C-alpha cells in the first residue's frame, strides 16, 4: 500500500473538507484515484487524476508537481457526506495492478445546532408502560456522548420542512445519559 | 443498470458452504470480488479479465473459489466457512481494466455463527415525553430493536407512506453482551414530528424492522425458527 | 545510431460472426519481438525474439493483461466510431494504432508517437509536443475534444518520453548481440537482354537495418527516368532490394549503381 | 483511396541453387483492407505447409505480409504465388523468377 | 512493454 491518509476527520456542515493522502513512492504509470463509501453501500468512484488538478461536481483533486501527495477537496459538506474516503494509487503495471483500498478516512459531518437546548427526557413504551429510556437531545455537536446501561452514540436528524436539526442519544432508572460532558436540564 | 448481486444477506455455521453470485454491467471485461470485514476497507479477493483469472494473490484458496466461465457473470464459493469469514462480499466491474472506474454492486452480507440456534428475531416504540411538547413544541418517538441476531435488519418509519424526514437511525447497533461472541444486538432509532402533528389523532406511526434462515435448513423446534421476517410495533397518539 | 520501439495494432470488425479480429505486434527497430493474435489458442502475449524470452512470468502476465485491455478498448471504439460515421452494422471496419518512441545513441529520448486510423485513413494523431492532437475529420473532433481534457493523456505522455524509453534501453541491452548489429548489403549486378537494349539489375541482399538507398546514374548524372522494388524481408531478419535500369547495348559502363547503407564504410559504386 | 490492391513479390531467401534447400517467399504489401488470401504454388498446385508473418502495416496504414515455405528449387519445377483480394476480380498469380 | 491505462474514443 503506497497510501497513507488520516484515520478520521471531523467537520461542521458547510465547511470545505480537505483530505491529504501521502504517496511518496508513486510510479510513473500510477494514477491517483479516490472512492467514497456511504454506510450500507459499496464504494463509489468520485475522482481520478495524474498530475493536473481535476475538478468535477463531487470534488476537486490537487496533486503537487512531485506527485508525492494529493489532496481531495470537498467544496461544502452536508450531513449526507459522512462516509469513508479512500485514496488509491495504482496503474496498469505489475507493481500497480492490484487495487488496494486501505483503511481510508472516516469523515464525520456535524450539524450547526442554532438553538441548543440540552435536555434529557424520559419516553415511555406504548405497550409496556413501565419501560423508559434516557433521551439526551438538543445538545450542540461539540459534546461527546460517552453494566447493563446501554448507551447509543449521538444521532442527528433533519426536519427538512422547518430547517431544524437536532442531535440525540438514547440510553436504557434514568438520572441522565450516564457519565459524559453533559449540561443543563 | 449497475452490478447485480445475490444474495443480500446470509447466515451459516462454521464448516459449511455458501455461494455468492454477481452480474456485472453488460459488456464489462473485468470483474472483481472484494471482501470487506467490519471496520476495514475492501480487500480484493479475485479479479477476472474476460473469463480468465488475473489476480489470485490474496485469495485463501483452501476455502475460496470463484468462476466466470463465459466472461459475464461470476460465482464466488466458500467451503468450508470459518468464523473469520463474517464480512460483506462486494462484486465490481470495469469496462476495460483496473484503471477504469469500478462500479460496485449492493454487496452480500455474510455472518458465520458458531451455531444456528444463536440467531434470534428482533424485539420491538416509546411515546414522546410530555415535557418535550411543553419545552420544544415537538414530539420525538424512540424505537428499540432488541435481542436480534445476526445484525441483518433494515429499520424504517411508516406514517399513514414511508418517511425519511426527521428520522435518525443508529449507524451501528450495540452488542447486548459486548464480551460474549455471537451475542445479540440492539438498535435504536428516533423520529420527531411537530407537536401539532402528534396532537392529531388520525396519524398512525409505525417503526418497522425487517429481519434477515430459510426453510431449507429447517430445525423444527418449539420457539419459531428466526425466519427472515418483519417485527413491527406502532403508536397512534 | 538512434533506436526505436514500435507497437502496431489492428482490430477488424466481423459483422455477425463474433468479436473483432485483433492482432498486435511489437518492434525494436526492424526486429519484431512480441505478438498477440485474438484468434490464437494461447490467448497470451508471445515472444518472437530470443532475447525477450528471458523475461520472467510477471512480464508476460503484465503484457497479456495490457494487450487484452488494448483489444477491449479498440472493440469498444469500433462500435463508437461506427456511430460517429453513421455506418450500419452490416459492413466491416478497421481500427489501426501505432505508437512508440525514438532514442538517440546516448539512449536519450528523441520523440514519441501515437497515431490512430479508421478504415485505413488518418483519424487522430498526437502532435510532436505530446500534449495536443490533430484530428483528421469532423468525427475525430469528438475524440479530440474528449482526449484534450483527459488526464490519461498526461500518463500517455509520461509513457512515451518515460516508460517507453526505459523499456527500449532494457531491450537493447538484453538483445545487444543482435539488435546492435549492422549487416552490410552484399551487392552484385546482373545483365538481361530487344537488340541494342538490355536491363541492368543492381542487387542488395542480406542487409540490416532495412534502410537503404539504391540509385542508378548515367555518366555521373542521376537516372531516375529505372525500376525500384520495395525493400522486402528475406525471412532471416535481413532484407533485400534491387534497382534495375534499361540500357542500350554498348552503354554498359556509362551506368553506375550506388548503394548507401549504414553498414558500409563508404557508399558503394557498381559498374557492369 | 478506400481499397488498395496488393503489391506482390515472389523470391527466394538465398540465391537460387538447383538441388539446394532454400525458402520461397511471397511478400504482399500496400493493401487495404487486411482480408487477403495467399497461396504458394508448385507446378500449379497449392503447397500445403505454408507459414506467414504477423499482420502489420506501413506509415500509410497499408498492410504487409510475408508468406514462406521451405523448398529445394530444380531446373524444371515451377513456383508461383496466388493472391486473392477484394480489389481483384480474379486471383492474381505471380510466377517465381530467380532473376527477380 | 505496452502502454496501459488509456481511455475510449
Amino acid at each position: 500500500a503506497k497510501t497513507t491518509q488520516p484515520i478520521s476527520m471531523d467537520s461542521y456542515e458547510g465547511q470545505e473538507v480537505n483530505i491529504t493522502c501521502s504517496h511518496n513512492n508513486i510510479a510513473t504509470n500510477d494514477y491517483i484515484t479516490w472512492y467514497q463509501q456511504f454506510p450500507s453501500q459499496g464504494p463509489r468512484f468520485i475522482i481520478q487524476g495524474y498530475k493536473t488538478k481535476v475538478t468535477n461536481e463531487v470534488a476537486s483533486l490537487f496533486i503537487p508537481a512531485d506527485r508525492k501527495s494529493s489532496t481531495l477537496s470537498l467544496p461544502r459538506v452536508s450531513l449526507s457526506d459522512t462516509a469513508v474516503y479512500y485514496c488509491l494509487v495504482g496503474g496498469a503495471y505489475t507493481g500497480g495492478f492490484k487495487t488496494i483500498f486501505g483503511a481510508g478516512t472516516r469523515l464525520f459531518v456535524k450539524a450547526n445546532i442554532q438553538n441548543p437546548d440540552p435536555a434529557v427526557y424520559q419516553l415511555r413504551d406504548s405497550k409496556s408502560s413501565d419501560k423508559s429510556v434516557c433521551l439526551f437531545t438538543d445538545f450542540d455537536s461539540q459534546t461527546n456522548v460517552s453494566s447493563d446501561v446501554y448507551i447509543t452514540d449521538k444521532c442527528v436528524l433533519d426536519m427538512r420542512s422547518m430547517d431544524f436539526k437536532s442531535n440525540s442519544a438514547v440510553a436504557w432508572s434514568d438520572f441522565a445519559c450516564a457519565n459524559a460532558f453533559n449540561n443543563s436540564i | 443498470a449497475g452490478v447485480a448481486q445475490s444474495p443480500r444477506y446470509k447466515i451459516i455455521e462454521k464448516r459449511q458452504s455458501v455461494a455468492f453470485w454477481c452480474n456485472p454491467i453488460s459488456g464489462h471485461a473485468t470483474l472483481y470480488w472484494y471482501q470487506q470485514i467490519l471496520g476495514q476497507g475492501p480487500k480484493l479477493l479475485i479479479q477476472f479479465q474476460n473469463n480468465g483469472v488475473v489476480d489470485d494473490s490474496q485469495l485463501p484458496k483452501d476455502r475460496f473459489s470463484a468462476e466466470r466461465l463465459k466472461g459475464v457473470d461470476s460465482t464466488l464459493k466458500i467451503q468450508p466457512a470459518k468464523l473469520e469469514d463474517s464480512a460483506v462480499y462486494l462484486c465490481a466491474s470495469s469496462l476495460v481494466a483496473e484503471t477504469y472506474e469500478q462500479y460496485f454492486g449492493p454487496g452480500t452480507r455474510l455472518t458465520v455463527t458458531e451455531d444456528l440456534n444463536k440467531v434470534f428475531p428482533p424485539e420491538v416504540v416509546f411515546e414522546p415525553s410530555e415535557a418535550e411538547i411543553s419545552h420544544t413544541q415537538k414530539a420525538t418517538l424512540v424505537c428499540l430493536a432488541t435481542g436480534f441476531f445476526p445484525d441483518h435488519v433494515e429499520l424504517s418509519w411508516w406514517v399513514n407512506k414511508e418517511v425519511h424526514s426527521g428520522v435518525c437511525t443508529d449507524p451501528q447497533p450495540l452488542k447486548e453482551q459486548p464480551a460474549l461472541n455471537d451475542s445479540r444486538y440492539s438498535l435504536s432509532s428516533r423520529l420527531r414530528v411537530s407537536a401539532t402533528f402528534w396532537q392529531n389523532p388520525r396519524n398512525h406511526f409505525r417503526c418497522q424492522v425487517q429481519f434477515y434462515l430459510s426453510e431449507n435448513d429447517e430445525w423444527t423446534q418449539d420457539r419459531a425458527k428466526p425466519v427472515t421476517q418483519i417485527v413491527s410495533a406502532e403508536a397512534w397518539g | 545510431g538512434s533506436h526505436s520501439m514500435r507497437y502496431f495494432f489492428t482490430s477488424v470488425s466481423r459483422p455477425g460472426r463474433g468479436e473483432p479480429r485483433f492482432i498486435a505486434v511489437g518492434y525494436v527497430d526492424d526486429t519484431q519481438f512480441v505478438r498477440f493474435d485474438s484468434d490464437a489458442a494461447s490467448q497470451r502475449m508471445e515472444p518472437r525474439a530470443p532475447w525477450i524470452e528471458q523475461e520472467g512470468p510477471e512480464y508476460w502476465d503484465q503484457e497479456t493483461r495490457n494487450v487484452k485491455a488494448q483489444s477491449q478498448t479498440d472493440r469498444v471504439d469500433l462500435g463508437t466510431l461506427r456511430g460517429y460515421y453513421n455506418q450500419s452494422e452490416a459492413g466491416s471496419h478497421t481500427i489501426q494504432i501505432m505508437y512508440g518512441c525514438d532514442v538517440g545513441s546516448d539512449g536519450r529520448f528523441l520523440r514519441g508517437y501515437r497515431q490512430d486510423a479508421y478504415d485505413g485513413k488518418d483519424y487522430i494523431a498526437l502532435n510532436e509536443d505530446l500534449r495536443s492532437w490533430t484530428a483528421a475529420d469532423m468525427a475525430a473532433q469528438i475524440t479530440k475534444r474528449k482526449w484534450e481534457a483527459a488526464h490519461e493523456a498526461e500518463q500517455l505522455r509520461a509513457y512515451l518520453d518515460g516508460t517507453c524509453v526505459e523499456w527500449l534501453r532494457r531491450y537493447l541491452e538484453n538483445g545487444k548481440e543482435t539488435l546492435q548489429r549492422t549487416d552490410p548489403p552484399k551487392t552484385h549486378m546482373t545483365h538481361h537482354p530487344s537488340d541494342h537494349e538490355a536491363t541492368l539489375r543492381c542487387w542488395a541482399l542480406g542487409f540490416y537495418p532495412a534502410e537503404i538507398t539504391l540509385t542508378w546514374q548515367r555518366d555521373g548524372e542521376d537516372q531516375t527516368q529505372t525500376e525500384l522494388v520495395e525493400t522486402r524481408p528475406a525471412g532471416d531478419g535481413t532484407f533485400q532490394k534491387w534497382a534495375a535500369v534499361v540500357v542500350p547495348s554498348g552503354e554498359e559502363q556509362r551506368y553506375t549503381c550506388h548503394v548507401q547503407h549504414e553498414g558500409l564504410p563508404k557508399p558503394l559504386t557498381l559498374r557492369w | 483511396m478506400i481499397q488498395r490492391t496488393p503489391k506482390i513479390q515472389v523470391y527466394s531467401r538465398h540465391p537460387a541453387e538447383n538441388g539446394k534447400s532454400n525458402f520461397l517467399n511471397c511478400y504482399v504489401s500496400g493493401f487495404h483492407p487486411s482480408d487477403i488470401e495467399v497461396d504458394l504454388l508448385k507446378n500449379g498446385e497449392r503447397i500445403e505447409k505454408v507459414e506467414h508473418s504477423d499482420l502489420s502495416f506501413s506509415k500509410d496504414w497499408s498492410f504487409y505480409l510475408l508468406y514462406y515455405t521451405e523448398f529445394t528449387p530444380t531446373e524444371k519445377d515451377e513456383y508461383a504465388c496466388r493472391v486473392n483480394h477484394v480489389t481483384l476480380s480474379q486471383p492474381k498469380i505471380v510466377k517465381w523468377d530467380r532473376d527477380m | 512493454a505496452l502502454h496501459g491505462g488509456w481511455t475510449t474514443k
